[PDB]
């Protein structure tokens, strides 16, 4: 079971982009995704209809549309990820207004127009000489096992325009950053001014996790996804560089691809049960210095088949205004308990989990 | 919609309504599902004949409101 | 300026299209379209003996696609001689009526030529026009205008070929660059070969500007897959016509190799050959002008390329070109059929970049000691510790120069980095030249607090410079630099998946 439906709808700029990303769209289709295809211009377009969503994903590869057709509109698509529906946005040194805007709801802040990442170090040889492909390491890769795979990846390559992350907001991730020289500016008019992105400041490729658990990727180029690069090989044009047969790219996206539709990293909450130690019924009050014993279950979505959650690092709280007590849950006979002891002083006390890690799904329980 | 009928009233079509009101009977048909009614008919009918009656049923739920929520300006 | 071919067969695309015309045959129509493609490239069949004698056993004197199929792929092979009945030619001129379609006009027209059997041609283009007259269709329009290549010069071929200047009107537009019908890539292949095939028989040149027929043939090589033996046939006899033709040649000009690093050689060549890669040795070229983006301002005109072998070559070794982007015109001239002959390019030229005299010093902020400073050169690294806090400032100048030349140098990029050696924490900054071109970086801890948000330690100072047309990028070590502010008078956020502390109650102790 998928927790998002298979239901995607597809926004190219133009048909021709189907072609190019035909390895792409494959692999997505094979995954039992039904994919449906319209012009980002298009006006039949539309998303919600009797306040139901027609659609449970949405990419758009549209970077030079100015405006989408239809009721498509920045506001339509913010809803859209508050009902928990998964976005997936690429975009090039075209980008329009609306993908800029978009990315400032979600906090990613899109470079202006005509510019792009430049890096003249690690260029690769086959680029034009304007020193703007780049071949990314995989050392900046995001330290995070679910979102990007287990396996180990080749160097990347990456042309579009670098994004900076909004500090004020925590739920962004830096899923890939830049060379520590590489920067964001207009490559033909010098730098006067500091750089938008500077460093390993400079983002590729970042995530969002949001509060209802939607997540929404963007990429810096559409490019990484077509199918040039995927086949292509990469050396970098400084010499002393190895010759590498294939790029990581088509792995990489897998990888992402699997994140962004919840097809990994999906935890699940199941009954809490809390009783007196030695009964098998809450009373209605504890009494001060009580002993009782709290035990709740966890799952986790492998394959599409719900099975026993693994994670060890999980913590209980006791809290009225603060937290009394801390301790780690022991996992015993399939579910998380631990037996304590109440404090001296009386109160309203709430049970708390709040089970947060990296690329899992957040999870917080009160009684 | 046999869960949803709230009730069901039989008369035969003439001027004395208040006479022509038929005793209905709830039954169950052997081999076939669903509820039944028989209705006993004021007067036999033979060979040939024909009469005509007035049923009237009403049920209760039937309509679903469609969106479920609505803001203070959208209709229903 | 006139546009430039953006598709065409390549030396690798030609190839790979005789392989998909050389595939096994399943019918008749499968072996017209692989035998004949093959001929008009100019390849042949290995088999071609066994292709004869598979003709002929398939070959049904009753059926008129079979008889078209038959003779035009007999024509093609050599010597394919297939004998024909009376009757088979009594059936081809019954199909020439104006009860038939034009596709089986043409089908027939074409079966008569091949086999060489007599016509009447005039009668042939009578039933021709008139079903044309219903037939309004592209591809009933492009059948009739083969069926014209094949019918007698003496038939009133002129109503036939009015039709192709409403057809060049029909063509749909993707805009200045590719000219195609709604067809597909089949019908504009197909058409490319008809009108050309049709115009050279009649002897008149193409109406079909010279600028259309470029978007045209782009359109038709925009997609360098065919997946039917139908399509792979159609581009073949299109690239053929268009490879040699009495009177339109596509001139293809493309520089060989990396233009952007060419200062290590300072010689330019250029591949002139035809939609087919077969270079144009007949041709000449000529560098018309080149000129600087910078100012415009031409630096050298009308200096002939010289034929080396298949690529064309000019010297100017005796230019000294400065660092920058210019842009070289070059014409094609010889042969009056060359279309599109005129190509412009843009060649870049780099350089290398010396940074030399960068001195490395510490001032006191009060400036009551004169400053202390320390000469170094890349990439000697510096020796000793520099402080910089609260009472003692740390700088840096530097010059940069070309070390070919020795002008003055402003590399697009020229960052300093200060590394955190214990956090592995980079701040960087930007280096900004002064009145004199040399570079001046000042570090004031009170200030920049904000920058390094106070957090003192250790810091590895790198350099940072690089341009698009540097050869040589440098990343330097310059030397380390420990700065410490002013201590804090007074963070677990990024702690967002950690377990927390352990959290113990202490319980009241009992009287
Ligand atoms: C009327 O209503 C009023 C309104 O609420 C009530 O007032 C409230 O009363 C409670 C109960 O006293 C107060 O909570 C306690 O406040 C103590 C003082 O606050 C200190 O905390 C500051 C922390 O600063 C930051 O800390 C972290 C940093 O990341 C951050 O999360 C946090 O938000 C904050 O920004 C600290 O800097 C200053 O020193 C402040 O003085 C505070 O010390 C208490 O913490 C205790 O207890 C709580 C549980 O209540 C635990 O969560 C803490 O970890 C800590 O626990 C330790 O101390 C307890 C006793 O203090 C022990 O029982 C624990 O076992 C544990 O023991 C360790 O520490 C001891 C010393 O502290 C050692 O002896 C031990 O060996 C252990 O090391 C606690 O928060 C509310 O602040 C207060 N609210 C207000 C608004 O005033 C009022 O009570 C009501 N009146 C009546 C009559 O009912």
């Amino acid at each position: 079971v998928c927790a998002s439906g298979p239901r995607t709808l597809v926004l190219l700029d133009n048909l021709n982009v189907r072609e190019t990303h035909s390895l792409f769209f494959r692999s997505l289709k094979d995954r039992g995704f039904e994919l449906t295809f319209k012009t980002a211009d298009d006006p039949s377009l539309s998303l919600i209809k009797y306040g139901e969503f027609l659609y449970d994903n949405l990419i758009i590869f549209s970077p030079s549309v100015e405006d989408f057709g239809g009721n498509i509109n920045v506001e339509t698509i913010s809803a859209f990820i508050d009902g928990g529906g998964s976005v997936l946005v690429a975009a090039s040194s075209d980008i329009g207004d609306p993908l800029r805007e978009l990315g400032s709801e979600c906090g990613i802040e899109f470079d202006e127009e005509k510019t792009a990442v430049i890096d003249h170090h690690n260029y690769d040889i086959s680029d034009l000489g304007q020193h703007t492909l780049i071949v990314a390491d995989t050392e900046n890769l995001l330290k995070a096992p679910t979102i990007v795979g287990k396996s180990s990846l080749n160097p990347i390559l990456f042309r579009g325009v670098g994004m900076v992350a909004d500090p004020d907001n925590p739920l962004v991730l830096d899923i890939l950053t830049g060379s520590s020289t590489s920067y964001s500016f207009f490559p033909d008019k010098p730098i006067t001014q500091y750089p938008h992105a500077v460093g390993k400041n400079t983002l590729l490729i970042a995530g969002l996790q949001a509060r209802n658990n939607a997540r929404v990727i963007f990429s810096g180029s559409l490019d990484f996804f077509s199918d040039s690069f995927f086949n292509s090989a990469v050396q970098k044009a400084a010499p002393g560089s190895q010759r590498y047969s294939q790029t990581g790219n088509y792995e990489l996206a897998v990888a992402l691809s699997r994140w962004v539709f919840k097809e990994e990293g999906v935890l699940r909450v199941g009954p809490v049960s809390h009783h007196r130690v030695g009964e098998t019924a809450p009373p209605n009050a504890y009494t001060v210095t009580d002993l009782v014993e709290y035990s709740i279950v966890i799952q986790q979505l492998s394959n599409g088949k719900w099975v026993p959650f693994d994670g060890d690092d999980i913590q209980l709280e006791f809290v009225r205004i603060d937290p009394f007590v801390r301790t780690f849950l022991k996992k015993k006979g399939g579910k998380y308990s631990v037996q304590f002891k109440l404090p001296d002083v009386y109160g309203v006390f709430q049970f708390k989990v709040d089970y947060n890690r990296l690329g899992y799904t957040h999870l917080y329980s009160s009684t | 919609l046999e869960a949803r009928l709230a009730h069901l009233g039989v008369q035969v079509k003439g001027e004395d309504e208040e006479e022509n009101n038929l005793e209905v009977r709830e039954t169950k048909i052997k081999g076939k599902s669903g509820r039944f009614f028989t209705v006993k008919l004021p007067v036999a009918l033979d060979p040939g004949a024909k009469i005509s009656v007035i049923v009237e049923t009403v049920y209760t739920h039937v309509l679903h409101p469609y969106p479920t929520q609505i803001t203070q300006s959208e209709k229903q | 300026w006139a546009l430039t071919p953006t598709h065409y067969l390549t030396k690798h695309d030609v190839e790979r299209l005789k392989a998909s015309l050389d595939r096994p045959f399943t019918n008749l129509e499968s072996a017209f379209y692989s035998i004949v493609g093959l001929s008009s490239l100019g390849a042949q069949v290995p088999d071609a003996k066994k292709a004869c004698t598979y003709i002929r056993s398939n070959l049904d004197p009753s059926n008129v696609d079979s008889l078209f199929y038959a003779a035009q792929a007999s024509q093609a092979l050599s010597g394919c001689e297939i004998s024909i009945s009376n009757e088979t030619k009594d059936l081809l001129l019954a199909a020439v009526s104006e009860d038939s379609s034009v596709t089986q006009i043409y089908h027939a027209v074409a079966a008569l030529s091949g086999f060489g059997l007599p016509l009447a041609s005039q009668e042939a283009l009578s039933a021709l026009t008139a079903r044309l007259s219903k037939e309004e269709t592209v591809l009933a329009t492009v059948q009739a205008l083969q069926t014209a290549s094949h019918l007698s010069q003496q038939a009133d071929l002129r109503s036939i070929v009015e039709e192709i200047e409403d057809l060049v009107a029909r063509l749909d537009e993707l805009g200045g660059v590719y000219l195609q019908f709604e067809e597909g890539l089949e019908t504009t292949a197909l058409f490319v070969a008809a009108t050309y095939k049709l115009m050279d028989h009649v002897g008149t040149e193409p109406s079909i500007k010279e600028d259309q027929v470029i978007q045209l043939m782009n359109a038709i090589f925009s997609k360098k897959n065919f997946e039917s033996l139908s399509e792979a046939f159609s581009v073949a006899s299109a690239a053929a016509v268009l490879s040699h033709n009495r009177y339109h040649v596509p001139v293809v000009v493309v520089p060989e190799g990396s233009a952007s690093d060419t200062h290590e050689q300072a010689i330019l060549r250029l591949q002139v050959t035809n939609v087919l890669s077969q270079p144009l040795t007949q041709a000449t070229v000529k560098l018309e002008h080149a000129k600087s983006v910078a100012s415009r301002a031409t630096v050298l005109q009308k200096t002939s390329f010289t034929p080396v072998g298949d690529v064309f070559e000019l010297n100017f070794m005796n230019v000294k070109f400065s660092s920058g982007y210019y842009d070289f015109l070059v014409e094609v001239e010889g042969d009056n059929r060359y279309i599109a002959n005129t190509v412009e390019l843009r060649v870049k030229i780099s350089t290398e970049v010396g940074i030399t005299n960068v001195d490395l010093s510490t001032v006191d902020k009060d400036q009551s000691i004169a400053p202390k400073t320390t000469r170094v050169t890349y990439p000697a690294k510096a020796k000793g510790t520099f402080i910089a806090d609260s009472h003692q400032n740390f700088a840096l100048f530097f010059q940069l120069v070309d070390v070919n030349t020795g002008a003055e140098l402003t590399p697009h990029q020229t960052f300093v980095r200060l590394h955190n050696q214990k956090t592995g924490q980079e701040v960087v900054f930007v280096a900004e030249p002064d009145n004199k071109n040399v570079y001046k970086f000042e570090l004031d801890t009170s200030e920049r607090k904000i920058e390094f948000d106070s957090a003192s330690g250790t810091y590895t100072l790198y350099l940072i410079i690089g341009d698009a047309t540097l050869k040589n990028p440098i990343l330097w070590n310059v030397a380390d630099v420990v700065i410490k502010f002013p201590e804090e008078e007074a963070v677990l956020s990024q702690n967002l998946f950690t377990p927390k502390q352990e959290i113990q109650h202490l319980f009241r102790e009992p009287e």
